[PDB]
RNA sequence: GAGGGACAAGUGGCGUUCAGCCACCCGAGAUUGAGCAAUAACAGGUCUGUGAUGCCCUUAGAUGUCCGGGGCUGCACGCGCGCUACACUGACUGGCUCAGCGUGUGCCUACCCUACGCCGGCAGGCGCGGGUAACCCGUUGAACCCCAUUCGUGAUGGGGAUCGGGGAUUGCAAUUAUUCCCCAUGAACGAGGAAUUCCCAGUAAGUGCGGGUCAUAAGCUUGCGUUGAUUAAGUCCCUGCCCU
């Protein structure tokens, strides 16, 4: 029937955001062009700066941390804590 | 490492899109395939279940949908099925996207012939397992 | 014989830059444990809450709403995941940072009711210093709770993110957004 | 506009609506031995070193 | 050869017991003690009132369930000898041989 | 040097000895656990495929643990929270066709000694088994 | 909370009135004396009894 | 040459047999290093990451617990070692070495050799718990 | 089981000799939670608790008492006590690990608790054993929690309402209600205006277990355990009450 509700907040943060599944060409080359630049590498400022969803971040930097670019300092059940040496 | 395959959006039994978070949980948006079925007919595909749907083959994508269409010839015994013995032909099968509304509307067209009160509660605004319906059931 | 440590830390040279938070903030030799995990029984005498060390109050003050209230294990792995994301951001101890957050996380001074018995005007007054180091703790742990609600980033690192905030005068936290909101009023109705 | 630092000598009792500030005569460290009395709210006992925003002020009662 | 001494309140057990010690430890029997028993307790709650008036008050109806036991290896016709006691009405008195 | 299950961390002994009853082959898995088998009351099945090597290591485990369990004493062990949904949670049991079917696989493989008050406990190849698999787990952890 | 009955300071006024000579400083010396010259039923009664006692032995000794 | 102390913890009973030897800790043929929470392991190991290692390598102290939780137990192993050695310093080493390592002990902490009386209160027949109560109805 | 152990006692300050408050040590505790609970009322509720009862009504085609059904559940709405979610401090899977009250058979008149082995995917069935109980379930191997994987801010895998089909359990019979299991359908719900309830330390809250109901039986309630804070130790402004 009608729909009635108490509280009025709408607009929320982005409009149904998307958010890539599979990496690109030249987008996860550009990836690994700046990935040494940042000073702390975490999924979540990997997924949420980058335009990743959580799993291909933790899947790039398993794939890094296999290759030893990125040196892991302790891992966790959610907060994977990586960093560059110098 | 797949870098890139051309295949994001996907047409299964004429009405059904697929996903693209993964496969075991795009074939979840098919009605009739609900939690565990779809991880039962990936077992039986032999999918690596970290694929996606668009990292698929379009051949084990036929495979797929001939499982769905015919999940009896191999394995899947009679009791994981959604459509028992109830048919007026008692042949045990998996009912599709088509098909599952299809005979909802063949069961309550046939229980409006029966007079039964549970279809007279679903004729009417009721509740047939609404056994209290004070505050239960508005608007 | 060695020194006491929370980690692989040290737990020394941490001097706080100011007066008015001295005796109340645990930093200091005599109150050094291992794990915020302690004993706590801290609530029968009306100021045995002070001896309490600022990290295990971080974690008792970041347990709530339900859903969290209690689970001490889970809030002393997130206070271990943050004192480590803090360290990694550019060295400067998180526990240095931390006390220096505790004094740079607002209030001074609050506005709130006098008597007479008449118009309600909220004429500000002097607030007290364990007010601050509660109010402090509760608009830091309500900030990185609101950070890191619905997003990709944990209790942790938005905590992180609120300690750094909030040591550094960046206006970009939720204790500086608070400071504004507070301090405007205080000295509006002064 | 300075910022001046205060210690508590005395505690005089409770004021408010809901008794809920206390009336310290605090004192003053960086000038004379001066006195005035404040509103602080809160748990506070003697010899608490606390921030103050105006010394002009004087709120007394009899 | 054991006697289980099951009493209702524990005054009258522990002076049912002493008088069994009194009037066991002076023969040649290699007496055992007096082995307690946790005490079982049967709570009842009770509304306390007829009809649905007033607040969720309830009663709350306890006994005190008190259990000995004692072990005498004896033949059984000292047992009996030992059986006869002039005895409080609250004690109950089982035998296993 | 002596090495017992207890001194060694499970969570890298259960791991290795997965693939250390691989290697030998003693799993036994007739037709419904081929096909498909849930958990205690539940939605999903479980991911790793060497599940099945996982309970019997399981199961080896609390043999060593406790002597005289049985398939309903196992049921217990691995226990159960039920989400009812609206109605709220309680104590639900695990499967037992599965906790027959590991005793039987074992039992089979030389690993269950039959008590005659209750139900498993360890045989002395089990033994040797389970200690020489802990002595190189302590090796790979301790390298 | 230490506002005890008027019939415990009573008793020790009684207490303090025929027997002083018995009465010492010490708390676990009063306590067994107010227990040879009284009858005292419950325990707690003897140790309010005695403390207020040792109060008044510690008013009367000082002024 | 053996004593055995006991733990007196909430719910938590941790019997610590001590006795001269070269540095064990037993807790239920499971040593020292596994801690069945991750998070606790420096809590239980403030007897030994303090006091020293010639104490611990002089001292051997096994431990089997009955509890009730998981915390309950471990602060029941961490009193049941700081009574343990201050039982041990009481019957074989001297006072005038007790009455330092216990000042150091007391100094430290009063929860090693103070045990706290804390026990959950009885849940009351009017409201949910022990001091809460039910919601109102007024109009 | 008894006895001991804690009393504001030792010190200093605040106080009229005072009654008494504050800080510390020794101590396990500087005092925990309940039961009983004054004179006197409410013209509060119970005749539907009684073979406790006054008055009125019916008494053989019965307002007595039996048998077969339906009903108390019936919904255009409003309200109260509650349960579950609105997620990432989270959901899924696997491994690991800890309890305490209390209950349980051949009953003053019909009756359980459950170990083991086998079959079945599951709820369940079959044979046998123990327990009238610190003996047996049961060293109540509980949930929460800990570690690892998957999901990645999408009304999503959170939520599981509604609804279709099938299979077992108790009952003589569950259909216009059982209950549980399996598949499938997958709604609102994006942390909730005006107002309002409870609470000062093992306390609120999260979380599970036992009993009462029963034959099958909890989301109610009574008790028990596990994890376990932020704030006060102050006042008469809101409300209620007591005294002159
Ligand atoms: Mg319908
Ligand atoms: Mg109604
Ligand atoms: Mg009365
Ligand atoms: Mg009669
Ligand atoms: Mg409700
Ligand atoms: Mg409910
Ligand atoms: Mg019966
Ligand atoms: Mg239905
Ligand atoms: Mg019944």
């Amino acid at each position: 029937g009608k729909a009635k509700k108490k509280k009025w907040s709408k607009g929320k943060v982005r409009d149904k955001l998307n958010n890539l599944v599979l990496f690109d060409k030249a987008t996860y080359d550009k990836l690994c062009k700046e990935v040494p630049n940042y000073k702390l590498i975490t999924p979540a400022v990997v997924s949420e700066r980058l335009k990743i969803r959580g799993s291909l971040a933790r899947a790039a930097l398993q794939e890094l941390l296999s290759k030893g670019l990125i040196k892991l300092v302790s891992k966790h059940r959610a907060q994977v804590i990586y960093t560059r040496n110098t | 490492v797949i870098p890139e395959k051309f295949q994001h959006i996907l047409r299964v039994l004429n009405t059904n899109i697929d996903g693209r978070r993964k496969i075991a949980f795009a074939i979840t948006a098919i009605k009739g395939v609900g939690r565990r079925y779809a991880h039962v007919v990936l077992r039986k595909a032999d999918i690596d279940l970290t694929k996606r749907a668009g990292e698929l083959t379009e051949d084990e994508v036929e495979r797929v949908i001939t499982i769905m269409q015919n999940p009896r010839q191999y394995k899947i015994p009679d009791w994981f099925l959604n459509r028992q013995k109830d048919v007026k032909d008692g042949k045990y099968s998996q009912v599709l996207a088509n098909g599952l509304d299809n005979k909802l509307r063949e069961d309550l067209e046939r229980l409006k012939k029966i007079r039964a009160h549970r279809g007279l509660r679903h004729f009417w605004g009721l509740r047939v397992r609404g056994q209290h319906t004070k505050t239960t059931g508005r608007r | 014989p060695d020194i006491k440590l929370f980690g692989k830390w040290s737990t020394d040279d941490v001097q706080i830059n100011d007066i008015s938070l001295q005796d109340y903030i645990a930093v200091k030799e005599k109150y050094a444990k291992y794990l915020p995990h302690s004993a706590g029984r801290y609530a029968a005498k009306r100021f045995r809450k002070a001896q309490c060390p600022i990290v295990e109050r971080l974690t008792n003050s970041m347990m709530m709403h339900g859903r969290n209230n209690g689970k001490k294990l889970m809030t002393v792995r997130i206070v271990k995941h943050a004192f480590e994301i803090i360290h990694l951001l550019t060295g400067e101890n998180p526990l240095q940072v931390l006390v220096n957050a505790i004094i740079n996380s607002g209030p001074r001074e609050d506005s709130t009711r006098i008597g007479r018995a008449g118009t309600v005007r909220r004429q500000a007054v002097d607030v007290s210093p364990l007010r601050r180091v509660n109010q402090a703790i509760w608009l830091l742990c309500t900030g990185a709770r609101e950070a890191a609600f619905r997003n990709i980033k944990t209790i942790a690192e938005c905590l992180a993110d609120e300690l750094i905030n909030a040591a550094k005068g960046s206006s970009n936290s939720y204790a500086i957004k608070k400071k504004d909101e507070l301090e405007r009023v205080a000295k509006s109705n002064r | 506009q300075p910022i001046k630092l205060a210690r508590v000598t005395k505690v005089l009792g409770r004021t408010g609506s809901q008794g809920q500030c206390t009336q310290v005569r605090v004192e003053f460290m960086d000038d004379t031995s001066r006195s005035i009395i404040r509103n602080v709210k809160g748990p506070v006992r003697e010899g608490d070193v606390l921030t103050l925003l105006e010394s002009e002020r004087e709120a007394r009662r009899l | 050869i054991r006697i289980t001494l099951t009493s209702r309140n524990v005054k009258s057990l522990e002076k049912v017991c002493a008088d069994l010690i009194r009037g066991a430890k002076e023969k040649n029997l290699k007496v055992k003690g007096p082995v307690r028993m946790p005490t079982k307790t049967l709570r009842i709650t009770t509304r306390k009132t007829p009809c649905g008036e007033g607040s969720k008050t309830w009663d709350r109806f306890q006994m005190r369930i008190h259990k000995r036991l004692i072990d005498l290896h004896s033949p059984s016709e000292i047992v009996k000898q030992i059986t006869s006691i002039s005895i409080e009405p609250g004690v109950e008195v089982e035998v296993t041989i | 040097p002596g090495v017992t299950v207890k001194d060694v961390n499970q969570q890298e002994f259960v791991r290795a000895l997965a693939a250390f009853l691989k290697k030998s082959g003693k799993l036994k898995v007739p037709e419904w656990v081929d096909t498909v088998k849930l958990a205690k009351h539940k939605e999903l099945a479980p991911y790793d495929e060497n599940w099945f090597y996982t309970r019997a290591a399981s199961t080896a485990r609390h043999l060593y643990l406790r002597g005289g369990a049985g398939v309903g004493s196992m049921t217990k062990i691995y226990g159960g929270r039920q989400r009812n949904g609206v109605m709220p949670s309680h104590f639900s049991r695990g499967s037992k066709s599965v906790a027959r079917r590991v005793l039987q696989a074992l039992e089979g493989l030389k690993m269950v000694e039959k008590d005659q008050d209750g139900g498993r406990k360890l045989t002395p190849q089990g033994q040797r088994d389970l200690d020489r698999i802990a002595g190189q787990v302590a090796a790979a952890n301790k390298k | 909370g230490r506002v005890r009955t008027k019939t415990v300071k009573k008793a020790a006024r009684v207490i303090i009135e025929k027997y002083y000579t018995r009465l010492g400083n010490d708390f676990h010396t009063n306590k067994r004396v107010c227990e040879e010259i009284a009858i005292i039923p419950s325990k707690k009664l003897r140790n309010k009894i005695a403390g207020y006692v040792t109060h008044l032995m510690k008013r009367i000794q000082r002024g | 040459q053996s004593v055995q102390v006991f733990g007196r913890k909430k719910t938590a009973t941790a019997v610590a047999h001590c006795k001269r030897g070269n540095g064990l800790i037993k807790v239920n043929g499971r040593p020292l290093e596994m801690i069945e929470p991750r998070t606790l392991q420096y809590k239980l190991l403030e007897p030994v990451l303090l006091l020293g290692k010639e104490r611990f390598a002089g001292v051997d102290i096994r431990v089997r617990v009955k509890g009730g939780g998981h915390v309950a137990q471990i602060y029941a192993i961490r009193q049941s070692i700081s009574k343990a050695l201050v039982a041990y310093y009481q019957k074989y080493v001297d006072e005038a070495s007790k009455k330092e390592i216990k000042d150091i002990l007391i100094q430290y902490d009063r929860t090693l050799l103070v045990a706290d009386p804390r026990r959950c209160e009885s849940k009351k027949f009017g409201g949910p718990g022990a001091r809460a109560r039910y919601q109102k109805s007024y109009r």
